[PDB]
RNA sequence: UGUCCUACGCCGGCAGGCGCGGGUAACCCGUUGAACCCCAUUCGUGAUGGGGAUCGGGGAUUGCAAUUAUUCCCC
């Protein structure tokens, strides 16, 4: 049985949203030992739907300059995050990861159009691929700008953000930004 | 006055070769590398200026272009004028001047000493 | 790339953005000398007490500059976080919470001068379907021409992202009766090119 | 462990205040004339536990470390490691710490002003 | 592969062959 | 290339204002002297105040 | 059958060899052991007070892995990154005198000897001691 | 505003640590430092001491992050 | 009986020699389980875990690795061990095991047997 | 890339100094023991062990000559 970090199973992982079964790739073919693969999942369109989702978090925590290219640090970060989220919650970390991804992707966006001076906003639907991408981006931004100047490490803030977006409580950053975006989309039908 | 715990009288009586250790590293390297003909030339000229002076007041002024002399204790009390590019600055060599170059005492550049529309209609 | 594209000012100017605004040295320095230029750009007479509006007050450092010069002022803003940190700054003048495009709630013949800092550019685009920038700008400019003393002056600082915003703002200003022009401070510069719409009632 | 009964929150050494709630090896650096390197070498010559905090040193420890920073050459702290190596007026190796640093600095400025070299004249023309 | 990488691979394999095959003064006089 | 970019961005701004003017008249009733020839910037003069621009409103 | 140095964890091996050379107590400790930085790119003195035994243990291991290393080679080995102020960083070597004193102390313990073609290399008896301490590391780790 | 984290054990702080830390379900230096208002280095020292007395279970060790939790 | 194969990455090369043995894995003379980055340790260990230690119990391999960086060297090593086992079970063991094992590697990861031909681009004046 | 690149030995804490070899070069520097990275220690939200500007003292080196700081090193 292929296990994340040698101790995390993907067989009991159940994805709830119908919209994203092809776009959250973590199952018996997408189960990997490690979120490092040196994969060329971006040489052709829609290839990144075949990327395992922990590798997508690992690729999306290498941000703001100093951390670019440092992937082993990020594999370490998500590993320690999985241990601490399992200790704090008491169940499979990957399940609340996919839960926070599903509950963090916005379902209705706003586009800005304009002709000359008059600039207005029209509400439009979202692709499932953009749903997963925006959920990953918002969770990474939430953890990153959550810590940045405090005693709490990056892994603890990532796990707390991942819990707080998994259950959907309003103290999470990602669910707040998603609710703001859905509100402006509802106001700009 | 004293310089590194040494008084001027025996400083004049000290040798050329073991005065070298009393100075800083730049001066010691310069004294390692010898002095040129103009150096002893102006040394002889300032000595001649000191010799022909009446013993009550300061000797005459000796002027030069040569800015990279190190002030030695021989020169203490002399009346030296150094070209700063346009004019000559005349300065008395004090005992406190014992380590520096002459060119520090005639600066070759001058200090730099360096309304809104309101609508009526 | 720009704050305007974030959305409505009630959502881009939340608590976190307010706390990054109050702890920002460049904001303090630039907006302070903009308040200086704004107060010097209307020819209100020297040694004469005057009453001013400071709209788009946000932190009230523009209000702190007005109170530094001895003058009293009324602050108007749309974001609650800006007014919260402004009262936390212990500013001298009185604040008020309300949208400027809906209209300024003051009686006519009131203020000796008006100063607006980085706020009129937000009325050039519509972030709601009920919103219409042309009528909103017309209402806001007519409210200026109402609540101001006839013959007073209003300086309106902005950083227009293109000339369409200037076109619409100037058209809605000239159709509200306002006479004046544009002081483009350091016109051909880039880091100091600041647009000041200067207006008066006759 | 727990706070000692003689934990000193504020220390008064060399006419200068010391914040006692810090590691000793940087509470030493809190005054002028000593940085991190000289503090570490002083503490290693003095045979003091650098893991220990500053506020729990006894009077014997503070008096011996003050003694060592006044006369470092006596305690085999080398000549090259010192602040003032050759004083211009009286050639000797020392380590000016609290007020002597300011003294030698301002008298060097007055010396450069009296001789009218470029450096002193430019420095006093800078203000 | 290309010249450079194949050259490095070939010399590396040759050195591995010699170190697998791996696991006194010069003859100063002519006649014993 | 960025030169022509900036230059005719300004030219479009001027043309848009000049085409705003006639319907403004109907429905109702710039640093060239401060431009430096040697460089991009803004050079002070003594006869006139600090560099500025006045575009009056009709 | 005997485990070598190359058969164990290197950090535990270095720490155990440091404990070995400390309990031997016959290395010539320099008089300036507590007042030097190990290279010009350092910012502080080494935080571990008996750093000399650790450095000598690592030096012995490095000569075991690759013979013919002089003082210059060991300064290249322990070189790092100098942060040149507000200027870009660079690679800087170690301090030559520390490496020389470690090598001469190891020769004084007769663990290390010269060769005809260059720098220092391991003695057979020191190599036996190194295999012994490597076996001690393997027993203390792999059998635990 | 300015945090005033304690550099050393107070008596009440030490007692509260000894009888409230061993039931948290998550033991890291950061959580003890933030919810006890103590300096994080001494938080690490206290966690190491609690591990040394055989009362708290270590989960994973790193130079970057160390995590402990309850025995039972 | 023995074979010698190679794997590669950007510049990292690994040359693997595969001989009859008892199940000890050497890379640069050092054991497989002690290569410096532990965070990529399972990336080093995937062929053994997918195939089982029983398929390695009657064979030994030694790999010399030159070039590249840490991660590139690890990827070249895992390509080398996979190609070495495939070549050995092709040449001296029956072909059916070689084909099923090759299928297992290529369904898990193509880069275990096919080189990634990505390198740094050149800059032209 | 190299008749200034440099191995190695000795001295000094460091820049550096002395001697003795190789290289007109896939032959020697060089199996170019690079840095990020990886593993342990200290640090704990503090203009603080972040950040290094600007200065004070001394040493060394290239030059006919370093003053208006050539460059480097230590505090
Ligand atoms: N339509 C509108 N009505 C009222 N206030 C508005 C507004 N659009 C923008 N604003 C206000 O414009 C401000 C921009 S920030 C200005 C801060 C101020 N110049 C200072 O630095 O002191 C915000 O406080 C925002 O709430």
């Amino acid at each position: 049985d292929i296990k994340l970090f040698g101790k995390w199973s993907t067989d009991d992982v159940q994805i709830n949203d119908i919209s994203l079964q092809d776009y959250i790739a973590v199952k018996e073919k997408y189960a990997k030992y490690l979120p490092h693969s040196a994969g060329r999942y971006a040489a052709k369109r829609f290839r990144k739907a075949q990327c395992p989702i922990v590798e997508r978090l690992t690729n999306s925590m290498m941000m703001h300059g100093r951390n670019n290219g440092k992937k082993l640090m990020t594999v370490r970060i998500v590993k320690h995050a999985f241990e601490i989220i399992h200790l704090l919650t008491g169940e499979n970390p990957l399940q609340v990861l996919v839960n926070a991804i599903i509950n963090s992707g916005p379902r209705e966006d706003s586009t800005r159009i304009g002709r000359a001076g008059t600039v207005r906003r029209q509400a439009v639907d979202v692709s499932p691929l953009r749903r997963v991408n925006q959920a990953i981006w918002l969770l990474c931004t939430g953890a990153r700008e959550a810590a940045f100047r405090n005693i709490k490490t990056i892994a603890e803030c990532l796990a707390d953000e991942l819990i707080n977006a998994a259950k959907g409580s309003s103290n999470s950053y990602a669910i707040k930004k998603k609710d703001e975006l859905e509100r402006v989309a509802k106001s700009n039908r | 006055f004293t310089y590194r715990g040494v008084d001027l009288d025996q400083l004049l009586d000290m040798s050329y070769e073991q005065l070298m250790q009393l100075y800083s590293a730049r001066q010691r390297r310069r004294l390692n590398r010898g002095l040129r003909r103009k150096q002893h030339s102006l040394l002889k000229r300032l000595r001649k200026a000191k010799k022909e002076a009446p013993p009550m007041e300061k000797p005459e002024v000796v002027k030069t272009h040569l800015r990279d002399m190190i002030i030695l204790p021989e020169m203490v009390g002399s009346m030296v004028g150094v070209y700063n590019g346009k004019t000559f600055n005349q300065v008395e060599i004090k005992p406190e001047m014992i380590g520096h170059y002459l060119g520090e005492f005639s600066i070759t550049y001058k200090p730099v000493k360096h309304s809104r529309f309101i609508p009526l209609k | 790339r720009r704050p305007e594209h974030g959305g409505p000012p009630e959502l881009f100017y939340d608590e976190t953005e307010a706390r990054k605004y109050v702890r920002n040295s460049r904001m303090i320095d630039i907006q302070t000398r903009m308040a200086g230029r704004a107060l010097e750009l209307l020819y209100l007479p020297e040694n004469k007490p005057c009453y001013l509006l400071d709209i788009g007050c946000g932190t009230g450092l523009s209000g702190s500059y007005l109170s530094d010069e001895g003058h009293y002022w009324v602050g108007l803003d749309i974001s609650p976080a800006m007014l919260d940190e402004a009262v936390d700054r212990e500013i001298e003048g009185d604040l008020l919470l309300g949208d400027m495009g809906q209209g300024i709630p003051f009686k006519p013949g009131t203020f000796d001068g008006c100063i607006s800092i980085s706020a009129v550019q937000w009325l050039c685009n519509a972030n709601k379907k009920s919103e219409n920038p042309a009528k909103r700008l017309y209402c806001f400019f007519a409210s200026l021409f109402s609540v101001l003393v006839r013959g007073s002056r209003a300086v309106l600082q902005l950083y227009p992202e293109n000339s369409e915003q200037l076109e619409l703002i100037t058209t809605q200003a000239t159709k509200a009766g306002f006479s004046g022009g544009m002081v483009v401070d350091y016109p051909n510069s880039a880091k100091a090119k600041k647009f000041y719409l200067c207006l008066f009632s006759g | 462990l727990v706070i000692p009964e003689k934990f000193q929150h504020i220390l008064r050494v060399l006419n200068t205040n010391i914040d006692g709630r810090r590691k000793i090896a940087f509470a030493i650096t809190a005054i002028k004339g000593v940085g991190r390197r000289y503090a570490h070498v002083v503490l290693r010559k003095a045979d003091i536990d650098l893991t220990k905090r500053a506020g729990e040193l006894t009077e014997d420890e503070v008096e011996r470390v003050i003694t060592i920073m006044q006369n470092p050459r006596q305690y085999k702290i080398p000549d090259w490691f010192l602040n003032r190596q050759k004083d211009v007026k009286d050639g000797k190796y020392s380590q000016v710490l609290a007020n002597g640093l300011d003294n030698k600095l301002r008298e060097d400025l007055e010396r450069l002003k009296k001789i009218r070299a470029h450096r002193g004249l430019r420095h006093f023309w800078g203000l | 592969v290309g010249p450079r990488l194949s050259r490095r691979i070939l010399q590396q394999a040759r050195q591995q062959q010699e170190e697998l095959e791996a696991e006194r003064e010069r003859t100063t006089r002519l006649g014993p | 290339r960025n030169k022509k970019h900036q230059k005719l961005k300004h030219q479009k701004e001027a043309e848009e204002e000049e085409l705003e003017i006639p319907p403004q008249y109907q429905a109702g009733g710039p640093g060239a002297e401060y431009k430096a020839k040697k460089a991009k910037g803004d050079v002070k003069k003594k006869g006139r105040p600090d560099p500025y621009a006045y575009i009056p409103l009709n | 059958p005997g485990v070598t140095v190359k058969d164990v964890n290197q950090q535990e091996f270095v720490r155990a060899l440091a404990a070995f050379l400390k309990k031997s107590g016959k290395l010539k400790v320099p008089e300036w052991v507590d007042t030097v930085k190990l290279a010009k790119h350092k910012e502080l003195a080494p935080y571990d007070e008996n750093w000399f035994y650790t450095r000598a243990a690592s030096t012995a291991r490095h000569l075991y892995l690759r013979g013919g290393a002089g003082v210059g080679s060991m300064t290249k080995i322990y070189g790092g990154r100098q942060r040149n102020g507000v200027m870009p960083s660079h690679f800087s070597r170690g301090s030559k005198s520390v490496a020389r004193r470690v090598l001469q102390a190891l020769e004084g313990l007769k663990m290390v000897e010269k060769d005809q073609d260059g720098g220092r290399k391991l003695t057979p008896q020191g190599q036996r001691d190194l295999d012994r301490i490597a076996g001690q590391v393997a027993a203390a780790n792999k059998k635990h | 505003d300015k945090l005033n984290n304690l550099v050393l054990f107070d008596k009440a702080t030490y007692d509260k640590l000894c009888k409230e830390v061993p039931n948290y379900k998550l033991i890291t230096p950061a959580v003890v430092s933030e919810r006890l208002k103590i300096r994080g280095s001494l938080a690490r020292a206290a966690l190491q001491e609690l591990l040394s007395k055989g009362l708290i279970k270590l989960v994973s060790k790193h130079r970057a992050q160390v995590i402990y939790t309850r025995n039972t | 009986q023995s074979v010698q194969v190679f794997g590669r990455k950007k510049t990292a090369t690994a040359v693997a020699h595969c001989k009859r043995g008892n199940g000890l894995i050497k890379v640069n003379g050092r054991p497989l389980e002690m290569i410096e980055p532990r965070t990529l340790q399972y990336k080093l260990l995937e062929p053994v875990l997918l195939l089982g230690k029983e398929r390695f119990a009657g064979v030994d391999i030694r790999v010399r690795v030159k070039g590249g960086g840490h991660v590139a060297q690890i990827y070249a090593i895992r390509q080398s061990i996979s190609k070495a086992l495939v070549a050995y079970y092709q040449k001296y063991v029956d072909e059916a095991s070689k084909k099923e094992i090759k299928d297992i590697l290529i369904q898990y990861d193509r880069t275990l047997l096919v080189a990634d031909p990505r390198r740094c681009e050149s800059k032209k004046f």
